[PDB]
């Protein structure tokens, strides 16, 4: 008999331990085990454990840990995660709870009511083992929850009449044991989705009635109780949140034809004057951001007020109502009495007891607070879109999942996909202000993080993943306005780490260095924010990378260069797309650019700057020379001759698009002159048109990965923002030189064009 | 975007006022160890677990910023006068001195939230000249031969803040065409000027009276294998805030014209200063000649010089 | 970096030498370190001349000083007290710490290693008796328990050391079978495992597969799955390969751990009727009975239906007749000392045997049963429907 | 491989048919008793096609012999249900099931 364990210590001992182990081998969400747990100790045995009075008290934990851990631990951890995220729809069922009872002498009971409310949906498989080859067995295993449920309200009912007359036998043993497990089982079950209304007020009439919070509890069950009345104030807070949004939609509603009325007035009644433009480009002007923002400002005598009072009035009695719905002037006061008891009534241990019962306290006290901090994560969205924003949010909480389990190969391939599914859910694309709301980018760069630690330069651990990353947060910051800003705070990081990913010409796209240029692309702001604590960092890379040889090269077979081409073209995008945003040079990062790569000489080729060689012209000789001999290369291979000319245009494009101006600032700034001079200091007139004069061949098709006229492109581009064109003597030469051998060999096509 | 502005500027315009008699029902011993006490022995036994970084703990930064607030023609004077002592006394013989000692020296010299908090709280606990709240630091730090306070104060008097023209400027580029945002939140430029001004005030308030003692011990912390000059670091920061204005008064010497963006670092520069001048005051006052030759002996005379000269010009 | 330091005649003029008082706590510790390399390497060393080949007595094996030394660097080790106040606990952690750090630095848990090595070349006390002598047999025991304990409270809060040293998990799992020190090197373990995530990184499946088989060895031990579950998770996150590999390899045959099942509770009637044979006075030996049934369910709740009908006998002439104890799923035929039938299967000895009948079927409603029993030559026996 | 032991009679009228849903009550058990599945336990039947290979051979050559209301036990072999890979985590490598398939309905 399980029960003769009472008293024998090493088989009891021994079985707590193994049903401890039981609860550790799927803790977290592996299912494939707890598949074969629920079968391995049974069904309806854990119905018998936490239903049988008779208990050492030790198993009784034990199987009350087992069955909230393979049946219901994985929903309740999906429910914990996404339960600050207020996700609402636009159907009629929000625009019921308008009223959210407060006044004609009513509060109502915290989780009763309505929750129309964007939550992840709940499904368990049925364990079932003669089904050879299952579908995904990846939800869970089902479980009886309404049984379930009339025996952990039937038993907490008892177990309240049985603490209530201090026995000398509680159930298990200590009153820990009679009400811990219990109580967490009852606290899980809240948490999961059931007890509606009706079983609902059952479980407040034995812990409300002015009970369970009344007793003489140890401090493992009033830690409890605290998460329990958290969990209760924050379906309140969420109801309070569904308020609001089901008001604010008919107020919207009401307010946009008010000003299109009023705009419709303006617009017949317009008789010119002065400020009638003025008011048009307002209208026009200022986006609705910056529109609510104007006219939503009324709590002194007079100010910036629009024409609709009568609105204002509604807005007041709204803004009234929820005021004192809030803490400010009975369930808030009811749980403030019993923490302040709790405190007064002897001194407590377990500081996470103390933290609990403090937060939960001041919560209470606050009320604002919540609100404060929980507007900025909701989000109303459609009607319409209900089941896409489901499908996107079981596809971030399986990455969250993902994130909380170590990495793996299954793991990766699990992430993959889930980046894929959120990249493709068609709400991406429309909602970014929900993206940030979720905090996808923040989970997306943990993931990456994590990837990363382990290994700076010795080899990058689950390989691709990082790639899946930046692409994620590539397409993310390029779907954008504000993404690239709310990004820009990890740039500072992922810089450091940009060094991975490079040397391989087969991930144009995901890099973290790429994701750090597609942060700060197209966007002047942040390219004038975009200080130099990392600029110099950037210079030093390039450096490293323009003195060694990247140790990668000769391991696949190059002819070992003294100095590697492939990431400094990389650098040099970077630092094209810091310096050359919108059309026009930001003056104050090309200055500093300048300094760094002048103080550092080394960020140039060895051929072009130096006591070596003599400059561009044979350096891009060499270049073509060890393209065309196929002895200097590896035996989809990086060509190193093509590779030393694009990193050469590469660098001569970033000077060019850093030359101060195109004279606008440079007629009259002196600082201007001085940059422009040491630009014609390091790359002179002569090689340039040398360079520009190379007349490549034109083709049966040919191979785009050599000479490509976008590098005599970079040189034009160099020398009109650099040099110009003025005089006609220096005009006519380079027409004669470069510009028709060029012209001819574009005009020599008839049909066969290859080469766009 | 309704929803946004609402959050934005509806809720949060001081639309409460509990402080006051949260921290008295809690401090009222309904019975041991009062509620108050217990959260402050917590908060001590927190910031006395050695880590390596001060963690975020938003229960402290929401706790002392609220045991902060609580506190705060001759009758009605002296009565707020005992009054705002009868709260000094009931939030700090629970230990709360300490409690803020620990955790400015449990920082190593970081400026964050929760230093921001506890030199608010530190603020709020020595207003006025409180000495015995000084005693019981003082005593503290005597009795715990500790240098980790001394080295974060100096840690963050040296990287607070300091005025700078190259992000004046870039913002000014910004919203000479950009009209996406307005640039409405004017950072950057002077990053903490609350926070710069909370420390120096603390400092202040430390030795607001003409306690000789605490002026010397924070000169030359006797009894500590090293010593730290919080003089000089404060003589060392006057100097650098003078030459960020000097500068700032060089870009806009032609014009004669003052923008709002310009009239506003004006103004918080002249804050930080004066906050400066007074803890350098409050340092000095006194027959304290270790101070007034620590005074004398440095590059206070060259940042008086250019205070003069800006002082002349700006004027 | 390496600045070789050379004294020469000129000098110049920016030595700058401060001073650093080297703080009481870090000499005690230095130098207790410097004495127990010292006696270490000496013990080390007369060692491998006892073990490399025979040789004179006349070696320095301070069996009694290294056991002592070894009892007072576990007490230098030993963790504070959690019943104190909480500044000094903290102090001492702190202080617990700095010593732990000295001595990973200086190269102290290679030694404990090597040590532990040249004590387990050994097979058994009897084994090192003929070798060392008396007294080091005797106590050889005692020191491999207490390097034991010393390697795991230099191990036990630190976390740079377990993810430093934790490259010798592969020695630590192979030693783990000597039989001997299997309660020490699972404390190394679980003290390894529970705080550096280094270490299960480096965990294979024959590593786990080692760990079950000490656990089918050695037997019932909570500290292996105490071990089980610090390799399941680590800090707050699972390792999935890991747990599917306890899944599979601790429970794949029932067999490693203990079982259970839910069972019904199942009730033996009979009427006031006894059945002895002896010499000369006899009851004529043959005896029989009826039975039907008016209501049977196959399933009650969850389980077959329980239901047998046969003989039991008893211990000689008295009562208390067989099962095992009471109100367990011993019904009849359950043992040796019962005969049941339960309609399909014959039961004795809680072993069921088919047979074959005309409609062949459990004891279903309506089914006439009819139980004759004959003592001397034959045995009991059952007709169903005649 | 797979056999029947006829445990109660089912009238042997209806049996069931290639391409339909029949409706199961099982609770299945190792060799040595050991119990390792079953379908009373959780309180609803099982519902499973007869040849669209989604339930073991053992289980469905033996269903397929079987009437409505009727009792068995269904034995198998390693070569019919899981095979010398048996399945991970529950059934041991090379190991016999033995099953109390009871026949609810006919679909």
């Amino acid at each position: 008999d399980i029960l003769e364990l009472t008293e024998q210590e090493e088989l009891l001992q021994f079985h707590y331990h193994t049903l401890r182990l039981y609860s550790a081998v799927c803790a977290l969400g592996n299912h494939r085990v707890a598949h074969a747990l629920c079968s391995h100790v049974d069904e309806p045995q854990l119905l018998y454990a936490i239903e049988n009075k008779y208990m050492p008290g030790l198993l009784r934990a034990g199987y009350y840990d087992l069955l909230i851990d393979i049946h219901l631990s994985s929903y309740a951890t999906a429910r914990l995660m996404m339960n600050n995220e207020f996700i609402v729809p636009m159907t009629e069922e929000t625009k019921s709870i308008t009223l959210f009872p407060d006044e004609n002498k009513k509060h109502g009971l915290p989780g009763i009511g309505l929750s129309t409310s964007l939550r992840p949906r709940m499904r368990f498989s049925s364990p079932s083992f003669v089904s050879i080859s299952n579908d995904c067995y990846q939800y869970s295993p089902e479980f009886p929850l309404d049984i379930l449920k009339a025996k952990t309200i039937q038993m907490l009912t008892e177990a309240v009449k049985e603490g209530s007359l201090h026995a000398r036998d509680p159930v298990g043993g200590t009153t820990e044991f009679l009400f811990v497990p219990l109580i967490k089982l009852f606290y899980t079950l809240l948490i999961m989705g059931i007890f509606h209304n009706e079983d609902l007020k059952h479980i407040l009439q034995l812990i409300e009635p002015s009970g369970l919070l009344q007793m003489k509890l140890p401090e493992p069950v009033k830690l409890q109780m605290c998460l329990l009345l958290q969990y209760l104030c924050d379906c309140q807070v969420r109801h309070r949140i569904e308020a609001i949004v089901a008001f604010s939609d008919d107020f919207v509603a009401k307010l946009q034809d008010n000003q299109r009325f009023r705009y419709n007035e303006v617009m017949q009644a317009l008789n010119m004057s002065a400020a009638l433009t003025a008011r048009k480009t307002r209208e026009f002007r200022s986006p609705p951001q910056e529109q609510i923002n104007m006219l939503l400002n009324f709590k002194d005598d007079k100010s910036e007020c629009p024409c609709p009072e009568e609105i204002r009035d509604q807005l007041l009695d709204f803004h009234e109502d929820l005021m004192t719905h809030c803490g400010i002037e009975s369930l808030q006061q009811l749980i403030s009495e019993t923490m302040v008891r709790w405190a007064q009534e002897s001194v407590i241990e377990d500081p996470e007891l103390v933290r609990a019962m403090f937060v939960l306290l001041h919560r209470q006290y606050d009320g604002i607070g919540g609100l404060v901090r929980a507007l900025p994560k909701t989000y109303t969205i459609n009607g319409v879109s209900v089941e896409d924003t489901i499908n996107l949010l079981a596809s971030l909480g399986q990455i969250r999942s993902l994130l909380s389990v170590r990495m793996g190969k299954e793991e990766e391939k699990l992430m993959i996909r889930g980046l894929g599914d959120i990249m493709n859910n068609k709400v991406f694309y429309q909602h970014p202000n929900l993206m940030r709301a979720l905090g996808m980018h923040e989970t997306v760069m943990e993931v990456m993080v994590n990837v990363l630690g382990g290994g700076e330069s010795k080899e990058i651990t689950f390989p691709k993943m990082v790639a899946n990353c930046c692409r994620f947060l590539c397409y993310f910051c390029r779907i954008s306005r504000q993404n690239q800003k709310a990004m820009f705070d990890h740039l500072s990081y992922l810089l450091e780490n940009s060094s991975v990913g490079l040397a391989s010409p087969a991930m144009r796209g995901s890099t973290p260095l790429d994701v750090a240029a597609a942060s700060v692309m197209d966007n002047n702001e942040l390219a004038l924010a975009l200080r130099e604590p990392d600029l110099e960092k950037v210079v030093r890379y390039l450096a490293g990378c323009g003195l060694q040889s990247c140790q990668m090269l000769v391991s696949k077979g190059y002819p070992d260069i003294g100095w590697n081409p492939v990431e400094g073209e990389r650098y040099l995008d970077f630092l094209r797309f810091a310096v050359f945003c919108n059309g026009e040079s930001v003056e104050e990062n090309a200055n500093v650019v300048v300094r760094l790569l002048i103080r550092r000489p080394e960020c140039f080729g060895p051929a072009l700057r130096g006591e070596g060689g003599n400059g561009l012209l044979a350096a891009m000789e060499e270049a073509i020379k060890i393209a065309e001999d196929p002895s200097r290369d590896g035996p989809d291979t990086i060509h190193m001759g093509n590779a030393i000319m694009t990193f050469y245009a590469a660098l001569i494009d970033l000077l060019g698009r850093c030359a101060p101006e195109m004279h606008l600032i440079h007629a009259g700034k002196g600082e201007a002159i001085r940059i422009r001079s040491i630009l014609r200091s390091l790359i002179p007139l002569g090689d340039l048109v040398g360079v520009i004069s190379i007349a490549f061949q034109m083709p049966e098709p040919d191979m785009s990965a050599g000479f490509c006229p976008d590098h005599k492109a970079a040189m034009v581009l160099f020398l009109d923002r650099v040099y110009g064109i003025e005089v006609q003597d220096f005009l006519l030469h380079l027409l004669e030189v470069g510009f028709l051998p060029d012209l001819r060999a574009a005009a020599s096509l008839d049909t066969a064009a290859l080469s766009x | 975007l309704f929803l946004q502005g609402y959050e934005k500027s509806w809720i949060e315009t001081e639309e409460h006022y509990f402080e006051d008699k949260l921290i008295e029902d809690l401090a009222k011993p309904g019975a041991r160890v009062d509620p108050l006490h217990q959260l402050i022995l917590l908060f001590s036994r927190t910031a006395l677990t050695e880590k390596c970084k001060l963690e975020e703990d938003f229960l402290y930064m929401a706790y002392a910023d609220i045991m902060a607030k609580s506190c705060h023609s001759f009758e009605e004077k002296e009565m707020e006068k005992q009054k705002l002592l009868y709260q000094q006394a009931r939030l700090h013989d629970r230990g709360a001195a300490e409690m803020v000692l620990q955790t400015i020296s449990a920082s190593k010299g970081e400026t964050g939230p929760m230093v921001a908090a506890t030199l608010k709280l530190g603020i709020a606990i020595l207003n006025g000249g409180n000495s015995t709240v000084q005693q019981k630091m003082l005593d503290y730090l005597k009795e715990k031969k500790d240098v980790g306070f001394f080295q974060s104060l100096a840690g963050l008097m040296q990287s607070c803040s300091v005025l700078d023209l190259n992000a004046f400027e870039r913002q000014n580029k910004a919203e000479g065409l950009g009209m996406v945002t307005e640039e409405g939140s004017g950072e950057k430029v002077l990053q903490d000027d609350e926070f710069t001004c909370d420390l120096f005030r603390f400092l202040q308030l430390l030795c607001e009276g003409h306690n000789s003692d605490f002026q010397n011990y924070l000169r030359t912390q006797t009894g500590n294998n090293t010593t730290v000059n919080i003089i000089i670091s404060t003589v060392d920061y006057l100097l650098r805030v003078q030459e960020s204005i000097s500068d700032f008064y060089w870009y806009y010497s032609g014009k004669d014209i003052i923008d709002e963006q310009g009239q506003r670092n004006f103004s918080k520069a002249i804050q930080v200063a004066k906050q400066v001048f007074n803890t350098l005051t409050e340092y000095i006052q006194g027959p304290c000649t270790g101070n007034q030759q620590s005074l004398a002996h440095s590059r206070l005379w060259d940042a008086v010089v250019g205070f003069l000269h800006v002082f002349a010009h700006m004027q | 970096i390496q600045r070789k330091a050379i004294m020469h005649h000129e000098g110049h003029m920016d030595d700058g030498l401060n001073l650093s008082r080297s703080q009481h706590e870090e000499s005690r510790t230095a130098r207790v370190i410097r004495s127990t390399v010292f006696l270490f390497n000496r013990f080390i060393r007369g060692l491998d001349a006892l073990s490399k080949k025979v040789k004179l007595p006349t070696i320095d094996l301070p069996i009694e000083s290294v056991s002592l030394s070894l009892q007072d660097l576990i007490g230098y080790f030993h963790p504070p007290d959690e019943h104190l106040e909480h500044e000094d606990k903290q102090n001492r952690l702190r202080a617990l710490k700095n010593r732990q750090n000295l001595f990973q630095e200086e190269g102290m848990i290679n030694l404990v290693l090597e040590c532990i090595d040249r004590l387990h070349v050994y097979s058994s006390a009897a084994h090192f008796a003929d070798v060392a002598g008396r007294e080091a047999g005797e106590s050889w025991k005692s020191i491999l328990n207490s390097l034991y304990e010393l390697l795991a409270a230099l191990i036990r809060g630190n976390r740079k050391n377990c993810a430093q040293f934790s490259g010798s998990l592969d020695w630590l799992i192979s030693r783990l079978e000597r039989l001997e020190a299997s309660s020490g090197i699972l404390e190394v373990l679980h003290c390894v495992l529970v705080e550096s995530p280094e270490a299960l990184n480096i965990i294979k499946e024959g590593h786990i597969k080692s760990i079950i088989s000490l656990l089918d060895k050695h037997g019932r031990n909570h500290k292996v799955l105490d071990v089980l579950c610090s390799l399941c998770v680590c800090h707050g996150v699972a390792v999935r390969s890991n747990q599917h590999l306890i899944c599979d390899n601790l429970l794949p045959g029932r067999d490693l751990l203990l079982q259970t099942r839910l069972v019904n509770h199942v009730s033996s009637m009979r009427p006031n009727i006894f059945l002895g044979v002896s010499e000369g006075s006899a009851q004529y030996k043959k005896w029989y009975y009826e039975l039907m049934v008016d209501h049977t369910e196959p399933f009650v709740t969850a389980e077959a239906t329980h239901l047998r009908v046969g003989w039991a006998s008893t211990e000689g002439y008295s009562p208390y007749p067989g099962g095992g104890e009471e109100w367990g799923g011993n019904g009849v035929g359950d043992d040796l000392f019962s005969y049941g039938f339960d309609g399909l299967h014959l039961w004795s000895g809680c072993i069921a045997r088919t047979v074959s009948s005309p409609n062949q079927h459990l004891l279903r409603t309506d089914d006439v049963i009819s139980c004759c029993l004959d003592l001397s030559a034959p045995s009991i026996s059952f007709r169903i429907n005649g | 491989g797979v056999e029947i032991e006829t445990i109660s009679p089912g009238d042997g009228r209806t049996f069931p048919k290639k391409g339909q849903t029949c409706v199961v009550h099982y609770t299945g058990m190792l060799q040595n008793g050991k119990k390792f599945d079953s379908s009373r336990d959780r309180n609803k039947p099982f519902k499973f096609r007869i040849g669209k290979q989604e339930v073991i051979k053992g289980f469905e050559e033996g269903a397929a012999q079987m009437s409505l209301g009727q009792r068995a036990k269904l034995t198998c072999t390693p070569d019919v249900a899981y095979g010398a890979t048996g399945h991970p985590g529950v059934i041991p490598p090379n190991a016999t099931l033995i099953f109390d398939v009871e026949l609810l309905n006919l679909e």
